[PDB]
Parts: structure tokens; sequence; C-alpha cells
RNA sequence: CCGAAGCUUCGGCUUCGGCAGGAGAGGUA
DNA sequence: GCGCATGCTGCTCTTCTTTGCCATCACGGCGACTGCCG
DNA sequence: CGGCAGTCGCCGTCTACCTCTCCAAGAGCAGCATGCGC
């Protein structure tokens, strides 16, 4: 990005539609981390499906482990095959009853 | 003197002393002796006022019991505490990382009122930490000190404020309890007396009198003269006690309908109770001493009464009137006045015993609640005392106090003086005191009542100025918590020799004379008028016929570190403050030597600290070596003393003990047998004697810098050993488990010569920064092992002096999971260099600017170079002229003198003793702190000094000598001041403060460099440093400093590559902290977006 | 306020116990103001910038 | 006083219905990390507990609503959920703070933006930098002004 | 020859005005302390009884040019608030002269 | 709102800005420092750049 | 440390504690010395309306100003003044002078 | 990003291994 | 020989706020507000 | 209705650097494994 192209910074109230727009998935389980496998849980606060792969060009299973399979969604896990830095910019949401 | 074997130090004192300083560590040990209940305290309490020898734990155990239930069928009680033997000695506890403690047992009985049977058995209530013989605790292997706390006393406190409109004096009472509610009577600007029960708006006080059970007749009788009370009565219109009761319950019960029985339950469950209000013994005393109720009677029954309330109102209205004396029906006559909340008669001291007793009480109350709640859910006939008692709350409270607490502090062991001073500290902060922000400017002042109880000079220099102080040498603590000080009783104008201890609240009714007062042979005052201290600290010049008491010694008002500065009365207060604070930062040196000029406090400040070895009995010496001394007593018993050779203190210094006795000497009880860290023949020695010149020199000592000689480096005058410790572990990981071994695949055999056939370095190997100490390979259950070898942290070196390996296979207590814990020690002899800090006892302070060859130094007429040069521009403007007097006296003591008395004693030497009329070279003298050598005596001694080898007198009658110039050869045109001064080395060394970084570890959330020197961190470029950059006009330096050196993740690598390859530096991008901020703002449901010149918000996430 | 009784001795002759004790009330004020006034000063600077 | 608020919602193209929430966002995981404490366990995160509280209350509310519960219990659970969300967004503003181990109040989402120890005045206006050092200064009289 | 004609920036805290940052030309000495000219202590407000200062290194061409032209110590002699000289003889020099 | 939120009272200014839908043009020293751009003073102005 | 508070009450402009009424019109003055509160009324010599400055506390010393003749004396009932003239001794209000 | 190991045509390619938060106390300018 | 009972042990949360616990917290400036008196 | 004055809550209180210690555990709910009884 180039800083020499910014021109404005707008702030305002956010609606429920915007919150459901930004999110990549909804969290359901209060679980945090698996103590024995040392791998993120499912539908927790650290899940790999919602947020992103924990390791570079990897996934929950072992079907894809190389750098040439990027862009393909794992059909048994659902995890994207891409870098692990996407965990700093992908959010989630909680659906209140 | 008064010590069996001591150096002969002649003194300049002209006054005699009728008292000796007490044990200097009895403020710590006496409180624990009271808490434990040992026979020593029992005998001491039997010596005077033997009424209730109640221990510290016993009164808690007796206030608790009996514990009853709601039905009233069973009860439980406790009695007879007793302690077992300590599990392990001190050295084992310090070695294996344990706690020094002894088990505690109590006896409990269970009575059943329905049947009548009794079942009693002994229960175990956990391990109790114990205090060593030096007043310190060993908690988890680390030495700790509990610090006394200065708090307000629980009692009544009348005050007075003025208005702003009418400017009339409005008063306000305030019964402060120990644990409970908060009555707060007050008067107002019209004419209404009002109470504010439990902080709730206000109300009239007649309603409260009615609610207690008083009627118009009695009220208007007790409240006559006062027109304010009449006006107060005729306003409420409360026609009946019911009215008052309902109103009280109305105001104090919001969201609830006022009931009658509930009001008579509140105003019963609030003050006159036993578990909801508890004016302790200090409370009852301080309430019975102001209002003046029941005198002669004891202090049992510690709940409030109607009497006190009434007397309070009486006091208030009479103070609003003017009556200076008041008598409550059935009592004594007590004066009526307002009181100060910072008087040492109102501030009490909470020592270590009362600080541990509170936590024990809290744990006891929690356990009592648990047992009361569980007594109603179990089945009878199966209830035993062991099944009703839970130990966990008590041990939890004890271990929470002795660990994460603000008053149990890590002990500082820089040198013996700092350790002794830590145990005599009175701190005004803590859970129940003050705050660094709430405390103002009136709690940090020297009240006139501090004379003899607190030191007015020794105090911190930062944000804790006035919140921390030190106890004086002669002070001692009441059984209530009030500090006392001694005085000599005088009768008929003659000073006697009977000592009476007085508290600050009792010395304001007497006239107390001054220590420096002329007293004849019989004991009659010479001067017609004497300087005394009157009631409100008023100093006056009264004719000497009213004195009632006298001081014991001129050094009664100073602490133990301030009483070690010679010529203190010639120094300003700020410089003496710095000198006292900097005497506790000196480091021990490899060789020690006692001062040429001292004060006499240095001998008993080293024995009482406890870092020396003294003999407990009399006998002859049988065997002496470098690490043990064997003494044969006269009766036949033989005792052997061991030594600590090269032990590491809390701050990394060296603690080494050496014997100072021969192989046939006779030893008396109390004689010093072995030396210590900073000790020379039994007396404290923190520095060295150096020859000084006061003159400017080519600008090398400009602005508080110091010039040294090279003879101080070639002769190891200022050298100190520093020992450091490191450790590694072997905690079984997931797959497999770590195992320390010499086999580190990825490393070769070159960097493996040291490591023996076990994986640990060999005692004697010199290490650098990068050397491997112990090598460990974490596996997976090889081609899976990692390189995890303990290395020497950057910038550290020295020989390996010892190892200590703990393994569970040989039966040892290691934290579960770990299998191997090694501890390596490394020592380094450090010399003096540029940047190191030196100091004196008077406030002199500076870093070393240059070190010069011995041929480049100014030298005396016989060729003797000087050792240190100090500037003359800093003395007159700082008002510390004691250093010049010290140099004169040091030269006189070093050279030696002799006064001629062929034609009688000269006029200036009339008052000198007979042993100070002649001295030998290298003599030791002593000048007490406020009664020492005058200036006529110094001027007369400076013209009597002995010559040197050749019959030459180098220093003339003014104390000045002619020096030669070592670089050009010509003599200096004017004489210069020469002498000897005492110089100490401070623990601020340049080798521990240098740091630099190019790249290193980074943070995680905001990818900025880490902070600190141990983590290889960067330096903060704060807000104030950006304003200077913006005012200079430097727009590119700021941008580079803020983006490509801190946060621009993609630009950091390209910048490094460009610098290495020699190309141009690229253009900065966008910092990561901004994106973190944007996601923070978006997580609070805020729709913040970055637009372009034509809308169409930018994505701001890269990825393409 | 000023204490009626003056300090008549110089530092070259040495003060007495009582004069030295009454002299300590003006060396503590300066040291508390050195570590409290700088707060107001800093605040003023930051608000003016 | 009222026109200042009533006109802001009219002059612009926003709506007053953004004050009532129906979905709550969740910060990315790498901004609230959880790391090992020297080969032992994890010791709190100060932000992964307020989320757990919100999720637990929401799950209990969902299960109780989709069961045919009486009105009093549902009202109690809804009040408790509201309190939990309020504590997530701003801890201590209403009622008593939610504490953790050691009676230490938890730090909410709005506490990382405010104060002299917040993001603005401690990470954006001043930073730590590379290529820097420190030492004790001493006097040299043989140097020049540059 | 690496450090030849490469200025550095010296800073002491608190930075109460502009002259709290200045640019010098480094020289290699023996020891572990930094040597400071006697005439800049008035602008830095630095005695020699334990003070510490920090060093920063400019990298690009613009930063070096700014340090060499705008911030050099021999260019900043007059105080910017009153126009009076700051790098003046004082203390020992005044007595000698 | 960027320059006022970093001075004092972050919550109040943020709430008012959110309600009013304010826009920042990034034309000051503090904002240009915050976002990582050249300040509009000294050598960062158009004539000299 | 005694000056700083006034540099704040000046920049951060408030109403000075020790206020001093200033003159709005022009002409002679009055002064209704009561018990602890003067009541300067002023006499507009232009023929307007006397502004009755009420509750002027006695404590405040009257402004020692050079009277129209030349007598540097306190404001005494019967002293011609003009727009702005301070009537009592003390710091003027930065909002009234505007 | 660093280390170890291979191919290496000398541009580079491949395998494996690896992380850093809060509270309290004391101190220097 | 088979069924039942009681103790190692995985295994995943759980930790409130009444009639209780809890004890308090400076100092100045500013602005709503709210019961209260007329 | 209409003033009115106490009151109650919220905002703020200088910069840079160094060293040390300590950071929920017992209760409870299953899930078996082996010993003992008929
Ligand atoms: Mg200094
Ligand atoms: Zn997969």
């Amino acid at each position: 990005l180039d800083v020499n192209f910014f021109d404005e910074l707008r702030i305002g109230l956010a609606t429920a539609e915007d919150i459901r727009q930004w999110s990549y998935g909804e969290v359901k389980k209060p679980e945090t981390i698996n103590y024995r496998t040392l791998k993120p849980e499912k539908d927790g606060l650290f899940c790999e499906k919602i947020f992103g792969p924990t390791r570079d060009w990897e996934c929950y299973c072992g079907k894809y482990k190389r750098v040439r399979f990027k862009g393909i969604i794992c059909e048994r896990c659902g995890v994207e095959v891409t870098r692990a830095k996407v965990r700093r910019e992908r959010m989630g949401h909680i659906e209140l009853a | 003197n008064s010590v069996p074997g001591a150096p002969n130090r002649v003194s300049f004192a002209k006054l005699r002393e009728p008292l000796e300083v007490p044990g200097l560590l009895d403020v710590q040990t006496d409180s624990f002796e009271w808490l434990i209940g040992s026979p020593r305290w029992r005998e001491s309490a039997a010596e005077r006022g033997d009424v209730n020898p109640v221990g510290g734990l016993e009164e808690v155990l007796y206030e608790l019991s009996p514990i009853e239930d709601f039905s009233g069928s069973m009860s439980l009680s406790f009695s007879d505490p007793r302690f077992d033997d300590v599990k392990a000695p001190v050295d084992e506890c310090k070695d294996k990382d344990m706690t020094y403690a002894a088990p505690l047992f109590v006896t409990a009985e269970f009575i059943n009122n329905n049947t009548g049977e009794i079942k009693s058995q002994t229960v175990f209530m956990g391990d109790f930490p114990m205090m060593t013989e030096k007043g310190t605790f060993i908690i988890n292997g680390t030495e700790r000190v509990v610090v006394s706390q200065l708090v307000r006393s629980p009692g009544v406190y009348f005050d007075e404020t003025i208005d702003k409109s009418t400017d009339k004096t409005l008063h306000s009472v305030k019964v402060i309890p120990s644990r409970g509610a908060w009555l707060e009577f007050d008067v107002d600007k019209r004419d209404t007396v009002g109470v504010r029960i439990d902080r709730k708006r206000r109300q009239p006080v007649t309603v409260l009198l009615k609610a207690l059970g008083w009627t118009s007749e009695q009220i208007v009788e007790r409240f006559g003269f006062s027109e304010i009370m009449r006006s107060t009565l005729e306003k409420d219109n409360t026609v009946g006690t019911d009215e008052a009761l309902l109103d009280i319950y109305r105001k104090l019960r919001p969201g609830e309908p006022p009931t009658k029985e509930s009001a008579q339950t509140l105003l019963e469950n609030l003050f006159f109770k036993e578990k909801r209000y508890d004016l302790a013994r200090v409370g009852r005393y301080k309430v019975n001493k102001k209002l003046g109720l029941h005198v002669g009677e004891p202090i049992t029954s510690s709940t409030l009464t109607e009497e006190d309330v009434v007397a309070t109102i009486e006091y208030l209205v009479r103070l609003h009137e003017g009556q200076t004396t008041m008598t409550v029906p059935g009592g004594v006559e007590v004066p009526v006045e307002t009181d100060d909340i910072d008087h040492f008669g109102n501030r009490r001291l909470r020592t270590v015993g009362e600080l541990i007793q509170n936590q024990i009480r809290v744990g006891m109350s929690r356990m009592e609640r648990v047992v009361r709640e569980r007594m109603t859910t179990q089945d009878v006939e199966a209830i035993t005392p062991q099944t009703l008692i839970n130990i966990r709350p008590v041990v939890a409270a004890i271990k929470e106090f002795f660990g994460t607490s603000q008053l149990s502090q890590f002990m500082d062991q820089n040198n013996p003086l700092s350790g002794l001073t830590h145990k005599r500290r009175l701190s005004a902060l803590g859970p129940g005191g003050l705050s660094r922000e709430r405390a103002g400017l009136e709690v940090r002042d020297v009240h006139p009542s501090h004379y003899g109880r607190m030191c007015p000079i020794e105090t911190p220099e930062g944000p804790n100025i006035g919140l921390i102080g030190s106890l004086s040498v002669y002070a001692r603590v009441n059984p209530f918590g009030f500090i006392e000080t001694p005085y000599r009783k005088v009768v008929d104008g003659v000073v006697s020799d009977e000592i009476v201890y007085l508290t600050a609240d009792e010395e304001d009714r007497h006239v107390v004379a001054q220590a420096n007062s002329p007293i004849d042979a019989d004991g009659r005052f010479v001067e017609p008028r004497v300087l005394v201290r009157r009631k409100a600290g008023e100093v006056e010049y009264v004719p000497s016929s009213e004195v009632d008491y006298m001081d014991v010694s001129p050094r009664q008002m100073v602490s133990v570190a301030t009483a070690m500065i010679p010529f203190l009365e010639h120094d300003d207060a700020n410089r003496a403050l710095m000198g006292a604070n900097m005497q506790r930062q000196a480091v021990p040196l490899v060789r020690s030597e006692a001062p040429l000029v001292g004060t006499g406090m240095e001998l008993r400040a080293a024995i009482d600290a406890g870092d020396v070895v003294v003999a407990e009995e009399s006998g002859v010496i049988e065997e002496v070596s470098a690490d043990y001394i064997t003494v044969m007593h006269d009766n036949g018993t033989r005792r052997t003393y061991r030594m600590r050779k090269f032990a590491r203190s809390n701050h990394g210094t060296c603690a080494n003990q050496c014997p100072i006795v021969d192989a046939g000497d006779r030893v008396e009880a109390g004689q010093v047998i072995a030396d210590g860290p900073c000790t020379d023949d039994g007396e404290m020695a923190l520095g060295k004697n150096l020859l000084v010149a006061i003159m400017p020199w080519e600008g090398h000592n400009y602005e508080d810098a110091i010039i040294l000689s090279n003879r101080l480096v070639e002769e190891d005058v200022l050298t100190s050993i520093h020992i450091e410790e490191h450790e590694i572990d072997a905690r079984d990981t997931k797959l497999g488990a770590e195992e320390i071994t010499r086999d580190i695949p990825n490393i070769s055999d070159e960097v493996l010569a040291d490591l023996d056939e076990r994986g640990i370095v060999r005692i004697g190997a010199e290490v650098r920064d990068g050397d491997i100490l112990v090598g460990k390979v974490t596996p997976k259950g090889a081609r899976e092992v990692r390189d995890t070898s303990l290395k020497v942290p950057h910038g550290e070196s020295g020989k390996v002096i010892g190892i200590r390996v703990f393994s569970r296979e040989d039966e040892d207590e290691l934290p579960a999971g770990v299998n191997e814990l090694v501890r390596v020690y490394v020592a380094q002899k450090r010399k003096i260099s540029d940047g190191d800090k030196l100091a004196g006892r008077h406030g002199n302070k500076g870093v070393i600017g240059k070190i010069l060859p011995v041929e480049d130094m100014p030298f005396l007429a016989d060729g003797t170079p000087v050792d240190i040069i100090l500037n003359t521009h800093g003395v007159p403007r700082r008002m510390n002229i004691g250093q010049i007097l010290e140099t004169h006296l040091g030269w006189c003591a070093h050279s030696g003198w002799k006064v001629d008395a062929a034609k009688g004693v000269p006029d200036w030497a009339a008052r000198l003793p007979d042993e100070l009329l002649e001295a030998q070279p290298n003599a030791i003298v002593s000048t007490p702190v406020f009664d020492g050598a005058q200036e006529a005596e110094l001027q007369g001694l400076l013209s009597c000094t002995l010559p040197n080898r050749d019959g030459d007198v180098l220093v003339d009658a003014d104390g000045k000598a002619m020096l030669f110039d070592g670089r050009s050869g010509e003599p200096f045109p004017y004489p210069v001041t020469v002498g000897y001064m005492y110089i100490m080395k401070l623990h601020h060394l340049v080798d521990d403060k240098i740091h630099a970084r190019s790249t290193g570890p980074y943070s995680m959330i905001t990818q900025q460099p880490l902070g600190g020197k141990a983590q290889f961190g960067g330096q903060r470029f704060g807000e104030m440093e950006c304003w200077a950059m913006q005012a200079y006009g430097a727009a590119y330096t700021l941008q580079e400093l803020l983006t490509i050196k801190s946060d621009d993740t993609v630009g950091r690598v390209k910048v490094y590559e460009a610098i290495v390859k020699g190309e141009n530096i690229p253009e900065p991008g966008i910092p990561e902290s901004f994106k973190v901020l944007l996601k923070e703002l978006q997580s609070l449901c805020l729709n913040v977006e970055v637009l372009s010149s034509d809308g169409a918000a930018i994505e701001l996430r890269e990825g393409e | 306020e000023f204490i009626p009784r003056p300090v008549k001795s110089s530092f070259r002759e040495g003060l007495t116990v009582l004069e030295y004790f009454i002299n300590t009330h003006g060396a503590r004020k300066g040291l508390a103001d050195t570590a409290l006034r700088t707060a107001d000063s800093g605040y003023l600077t930051r608000r003016l910038v | 006083k009222r026109l200042k608020v009533v006109a802001a919602f009219q002059q612009s193209g926003n709506s007053p219905m953004g004050m009532v929430l129906d979905a709550v966002p969740v910060i990315p995981p790498e901004l609230r990390p959880m790391v090992q404490l020297d080969g032992g366990r994890f010791a709190t995160s100060d932000l992964n507990d307020l989320y757990r509280r919100v999720i637990n209350r929401n799950n209990r509310l969902k299960r109780l609503i989709d069961l045919g519960a009486p009105e009093i219990i549902v009202n109690n659970e809804k009040r408790m959920l509201q309190e939990s969300v309020d504590a997530l967004f701003d801890n201590g503003r209403r009622g008593r703070p939610v504490t953790g181990p050691g009676n230490r109040p938890l730090k909410s989402l709005s506490d990382l933006l405010k104060g002299k120890q917040g993001r603005f005045r401690q990470n954006l206006l001043g930073k730590r930098v590379d290529y820097s050092g420190r030492s004790v200064i001493v006097v040299g009289p043989q140097l020049k002004l540059h | 020859e690496v450090i030849a004609e490469h200025p550095v920036l010296l800073n002491r805290a608190p930075t109460l005005h502009r002259l709290g940052i200045q640019a010098f030309e480094p020289m290699l000495v023996e020891g572990k302390a930094i040597q400071l000219h006697p005439l800049v202590c008035e602008a830095f407000n630095a005695d020699f009884d334990g003070d510490q200062m920090a060093v920063h290194l400019p990298l690009s061409a613009e930063a070096q040019a700014e340090a060499r032209i705008l911030m050099l110590s021999s260019n900043n002699i007059l105080s910017p608030a009153s126009g009076r000289p700051l790098a003046m003889p004082r203390l020992d020099m005044v007595t000698g002269l | 709102w960027l320059s006022a939120a970093s001075f004092q009272e972050t919550t109040r200014v943020l709430t008012d800005a959110a309600i009013n839908c304010r826009s920042d043009k990034l034309n000051g020293l503090k904002e240009n420092v915050i976002i990582g751009k050249l300040i509009p003073a000294g050598t960062g102005i158009n004539r000299y750049r | 440390t005694g000056g700083l508070p006034r540099v704040q009450e000046l920049f951060e402009a408030r109403v000075p504690r020790g206020k001093a009424p200033i003159a709005d019109v022009t002409g002679r003055v009055r002064l209704e010395d009561g018990e602890r509160f003067y009541k300067i009324t002023i006499v507009p010599d232009d023929g307007g309306e006397e502004v009755v400055y009420d509750k002027i506390s006695k404590r405040q010393r009257l402004r020692v100003f050079k009277h129209e003749d030349g007598s540097e004396r306190v404001l005494s009932d019967g002293d011609h003044v003009e727009v702005g003239q301070q009537l009592m001794e003390g710091s003027a209000d930065p909002h009234e002078v505007l």
C-alpha cells in the first residue's frame, strides 16, 4: 500500500449487517485450545476454519502440505491452504439469542 | 570500650554518657517473641506489670471460641498452642529451596449440650514460618524482611474548620473504630448539631438521643446552657421514640419499608455488638483518656456504649462554647481542645507480630465460618473435632502474606549497614496506610514530636520522600505501639541518674532541658538560663529553675547511619541526607581498612548487624585454619565455628569471613573471633584512606568529575569480586524427555573440550560470551534433537567456581516434571575504570573522569604523588565544609603530633584530655557527632605535627603545602590544601550499564523491538523527543525513525539488504500498529474506513 | 511562618542540636516541591503544545 | 441540549437503530495471544475469559428458550447476558468489576485505548527503535564543538 | 573508515527544548564511557555525577543531510527563546579568564 | 477526531464522532505522524520536496 | 511554585478567585460602606444609570489609583473614573474586560 | 528470520528444527 | 465362576453477591439532576 | 408550576533507565479394575 493515496478517515456507527459482513464465520463453542494434540479446537475461539491455518501452506489434515496447492479449500477440513499471517486480520462474530 | 577486645580509639568527647545504646535489633525480635509466647517474653512481662501474660496467638484463639450454631446444641473451643522442632536447619533450607518453619498444634474440644459428652483431641494446623537469630525469614530459599507500619490509632478525633461566607468555626467529631461503622457527629453554620450515621446525608442528633431512649426532660437537663442544643431539640417534632426509630430505619434502609423491630435490630447490630464493632485495647484506652471516663479500671469490654456517645456530644457543644475544662458526671477533669492527626501520640506502630496476627485472624474467621456452616449438615454421634476443622484457609492466608505482599520485602545485602538499616525502617504505606498519589504535603513534614523517635535526616530522595523513615538509636516501643524515648529525672535543679521512658503524649506537660548544657561537678547548672522545649515544641530561653527532665546524650535524635558522619553539625541537611543514603550503596573490597577519623558508632554497628563471629563463652584457642576455629572452654566442652568462604549475597557481591586470632590466645565471651565482609578488626570499614588535593586541573575534573592515580590500579586498592548464578532444567516434554548429555549432534568437537563426560563444565574453566555451560538435547522418542544448550548471556565472563546438581534418582525433592537442575556460579574480579562512581561521607559524589600515570601527578617536596584531585568550585555553594575539616584532621592523625607542655598546657588545650596531648603516626581518633573537636583545637593541632624521615614539615600552619607540577616541572605558584579523606566505591559500575543494538528480538502484537537490557532491547523515542524533531524541521529523519526502524515489517528486510548490498534505502510503507488500532476500533462496533480521493474505501490488507 | 528564635551560629562554628532540628523544615519542602511541581510543569507543557 | 443529538441523526444518512446490538464481533486471535509459561501451563489472557462468559450465557439462553421455560427464568438469564456483554465492552462502568485470580479487576476492550498507558500515547506517538545505545557520559576537554 | 564523516544523534532525558538533541561526529576512544564537550552541558543540562545519554544512527541520505546541516552542534549556539548565547565559558573558564 | 482522541477523553470524543459521522482529512502534524507520512513542515512541504 | 497557579488560571482561563469589579461607564463614583460589604454605585457623568456594584466585601483594599487630579489614592466616594478602571485591588476578570 | 543437512548449473532448489504476557517492591539522573 | 462394590484416575469445567463481606481513596473543576421548599 | 441548592459522578495529576519475586486449587462427574461374596 501507498500512504500517499489516503485522503479521508470516516467513522460511524456499525449495524448488524456490517458485523455479519466483516466476519468469516460464527463461533459456537467456548473451547480455547487442545491440551493434548496442541492444535486449535473446532468452533472455538481459536478455530482454524474460521480464522486461518496455524502453519504455512498447511491445513488441519495432511492432504495438502506444499506451496503449489495454495488457493484450494480442503474438502474434508474446510481450511484454506495459504499463509498463517491471515490470522492477524480475520474476525468472527457471536449470534445473540 | 565495654567490649572485651576492641581497638584503642581515643575520643574528643567532653561529656559523659549515663546510658548505653540498646540491642539494635530488638524491635524485630521482641514482637515475634510476644507472638510466639516463649518464656523469655513471659519473664520480661513478669518483670513489670505482670497482670495478663497473654501471648499473640492465645488471644486470637480465645477471642474466636466458643463457636455455636443457630440451634444452640453444640459448641467447639480451642486452647494450648505449642510448637514442634524446626524440620531442617537454615543452610539446608537456603540450599534445597525450602522454607524455615515449625509445625503447630492446638487442642480442640467438642461439647454436646443435648447429651453432655465431651470429645477432645489434638489437631494439626499447618507449618508456621519462623524467624532466625538475625530477625529475618527464609521463604522458598530467599531471605525476607517484614517492615513495621505507621498507622493512625483507633479513637476519637475532634477537629475544626472555618466557613467561607460567614467564616465561623464549625467543628466535627469522628469516632474511628478498628473494624466497624463510622459515627461522625458535626455542627453546622446555622445552629444545628447533626450526625451522619454510616455516611448517609445527615439528620438531627435529638432523634438519635430519642432512639437510644432519652426524653425531653433528661435531654433538656443534660443540654442546658447550650443554645445550639435547645434549637436542635425544637425542630424535629418527633413525638415519640417510635418516630426516631422509624426515621433511622427509613434513611438507612432504602428500597424497604421502615419497620420497628428491624430498627431496634439495626441500632443494636451496628454499634453495641461484639462481632460488628470492635474498638480494640488501643481504642478503649484512647477513648477513656480523652473523654476521661473510667480511670483505674482495665481495658476489658471493647464495644461502644451510650456513655461514650453522650460524653462526645458534651465535648462538642462545650468546645463550641469555650469551656476549657469539662467534667463528665462520674470521672475526672479533662481539658477541652482540638487534636492533631500527625502527632506521635496519635500515630502508633504496627510491628511484625501484629502484622502476622491479622492474617492469622482472617484465616481463623474463614475456617470458623466453614465449620459453623458444616455443623448443621452432618449427623450427630459421628461428629469429631478432626472432621469439623479445615486447615486450607489458614495456610493459604499465611503463604499469601509471606509471598505476594507489599510489607514482606526482599532483603538487600549490599553490605552490613544496608541490612541493619532495612530492619529498622518505619514505612507509612501498605494495606491500611497511604498512597503515593493520595498523600499530600502535610504528612511529609518533620513534626516537633519526632525528637527522639524518628530520624529527621535519613529519608528517600524520590517519590517516597517523607513516607519512609528510620528509628532512632535510643527509641523503644510500648506494649501498645507507641514509641518511647528516655530522659533523666531532675530534682531541685540537680540532674539525677534515674532513667524514665516517656511517650510523646506525656512529655508535653513537662519542661525538658537540652543535652549540651553546662553541668558542674556536683550537678548544678552553670548558665543562669537554659534552652528548653515547651509544650507545643516551642523553644525558649527560660531561667534555669523550671527544668524537670534532661536529655541522655546529644546523639539522641539521629539514626544509626547518620551517627557515622564526623562533623555532622557543619553540613547542610541535604548533603547529610545524600551522605547517609549513599553509605548503604558501598561494595565490599578484597582488603579492608578502618577509618583514620571516625565517630565511635562503628564498633557496635558491626556486632549487632550479625555478619561477624563472636565467642559465646571463655576459653583458649586450640586450632585455627582458613575455614574453622576450635575453642576449648574452661569447663571442658569444645566448640567449633565454620566459615562462609566466597558466598554470594542477595545483590551479587562476595561475603567472605576470615579469622583474626592466633593459636594460643585467651578468648573472653563477646570477643570478636572472625571478621566479615566490610569489617576491619571488629569495626565497620566501607572505604579507603587517600591523599587529596583541592585544586582545578586542566579541566579533567570539570563539573563534579574526579581524577585518579595509576597507583590505585597497580596495587588493587579498589577491587571487588562479583559472583553470578545461572540454572537449567530438564522438564519431560510431550514426545520423550530432555536429557542433559555431551552429545549435541549439530555441534562439533571443538566447542566441547570443557564439558566433562556428563555434560557440565569443569570447575576452573574461563568462559566468554557464547561459551556453552551445560548442553541439553530435547528429543522426540535420533534426528529430532534440538540445540538447547545453556550459554553465557551476552557480555559476561569469569572462572567457574562451583556447581550444584540435584537429581531425583539419588532421592531429592525436585518440582514434579523436571528431572535435572544444575546451578553454575561464575566469579569476576573487577577493577576501577572510567565511569565508575566514587563517594564520601559528606555528600561528595562524582564519576571518574581520568586515570593518570604516577609520573603525571602533582607531588610534594619529597616526591610523594597525590592519589585523588577534587575541585574547589563545588564546596562553597553546597555548604558541606565538613570535608575540609575531615581532611585536616586526617592529615594530623596520619602524621602524628605532640603538644609541648614545658610552660604549662597552652590556653587552647585546656579542655583536651590527657591522652590526646600526644599521638603516634598512623593513629586512630574519634569525633562524636554533636560533641567533638572544636576549631581552635584543630588550628592548634595543625601546628604541632611531627616531621617525616628527614627533618622537614611539608604542611604549614594553615594546612597548605607547596606542590610541583609533574608535566612541566615548575612549582605551582600558590600553596594548595593537602590531607587525607575517606573514599568509598559505590555499586553503580559502567560495565553493567553499557548497551547497544542493531537488530534483535521483536514483540508479538505490535511488532516493535523488545524492551530492557536483558532481552537485547531498543531505546524509547518518546513523545517529548518528537516535538524537538518537529521544531527542528527534520521531516525525513522522523519518518525513517518511526516506520522503517520500528514497525514497517516489509521495509525492514529490504532496508537491511540495501545497506549490505550498498544500494539506496527504499521508501517506507505503512506501520503495523495503525492496523492493530483499526482492528481495535472495529471490535467496538465502530465502522471506521480509509477512503480515497473519490470514495471507494481502500482494502488496507496487502496480500496481492 | 518565621520562628521567633533565630539561628545565630554559622556553619563554620557548627549548629547545636535544637538549631539543627529546627533547620530541617526548609530542606524537606524544597525536596518535595522538586518532586511534585514538575508534574504541574509537565502538564502545562503538554497542554500548551 | 436535546437538539444537538436529535439533529445529528437527521443531517446525516445514518440510523438511530445502531445502539441496539444483534451480533458481537470477535478480535483476531493473534491480537490476544496465549503462550506457554516456561514449559508449564497458560496463565490467563484477560480477554479470552470475557468471550467465554458471553458464549456460555448465550448458549444457556438459547437452550432455555428452545425448551418452553417459564418467563421468570428467561428474564433472569437475559439480564445476566446483558450484564456479561456490558462487562465485556466496559468493565466497572456499572455495578462491580469482574475480577480474576487475586481479586485483580479484568481489563476490557475500552481499557486498551484510554489513559497514558493505552495504545494512542504508548504505541502510536512514541516507539522503540533499532540502531541505538546507551552509556554513562564523562568529560573530554580535548574535543571540538563537533 | 566506516565511521568517517557519519554523524550520530545524542539525546538526554528530559528533553525540555530543541537543544536536547544534537548531532556530533563520532571518534573511537578506549573505555566504556562517552566523552562530551564541556560547552554543551548548558544546553543539555548535564553534570558528570551519573548521567546517561542515548545514541541514534541516521541511515538514508536525507537523514544524514539533515543531521549534518540542520542539527550540528557548532550551528546551534544561540538560544531560540531569547537569542542569548548558550555555548559560553562558565565556571572554571570564567575564573581563569 | 484523530488529533482530539489522543489528547484527552477518548471515550467521549469517539462516541460523539461515531454519532456525527465525522471525517478526517489528515492535514496536521499529529495525524501525519500517526499514519506514517511526512509532516507538513520543514523539508516535508511541497516547495522543497 | 507560587507563580504557576496564576499562569494556569490565565491560560486555562477561569474567573480569578480574588476578583475586582471594573467600570463599565464613566463618571464619579459612590460607596455605601455598610458592615463588611461596600456597595460602589458609580455616578455616570454622561447621564445614564448608576450600576450598583453590590456585596463588595470590605476585606479587599480599594484600588490605589492616580485620581483625575493626580492623587494616587484609594477609590473614594466622589472620584471620577472611566471605562475599564479597576475599582478594587485584585486580578480582573478576562471575560468581563472583553 | 536463525541454525543443521543434502543437490547445487552458482541464479539458487529441497529436508528438518526453533519464541518473548501482567502485578508488586526497591533504586539512579 | 460371575456379579457387585469401592477406590485409581481421566477429564472437563467452576468459582454468587443477602438479613453477608468490606475497608477505605486526595483535590480541584465541571455539569447534570433531583428531591425539596415555596 | 417554579425556583433552588446540595450532591454526585467523571475528568486529570512529567520523562528516560536498572534490579528482584510471584501468577486457583479442591470438588465433582463419570470410567473403569480388581477384590470379595454367594
Ligand atoms: Mg547530575
Ligand atoms: Zn485437510
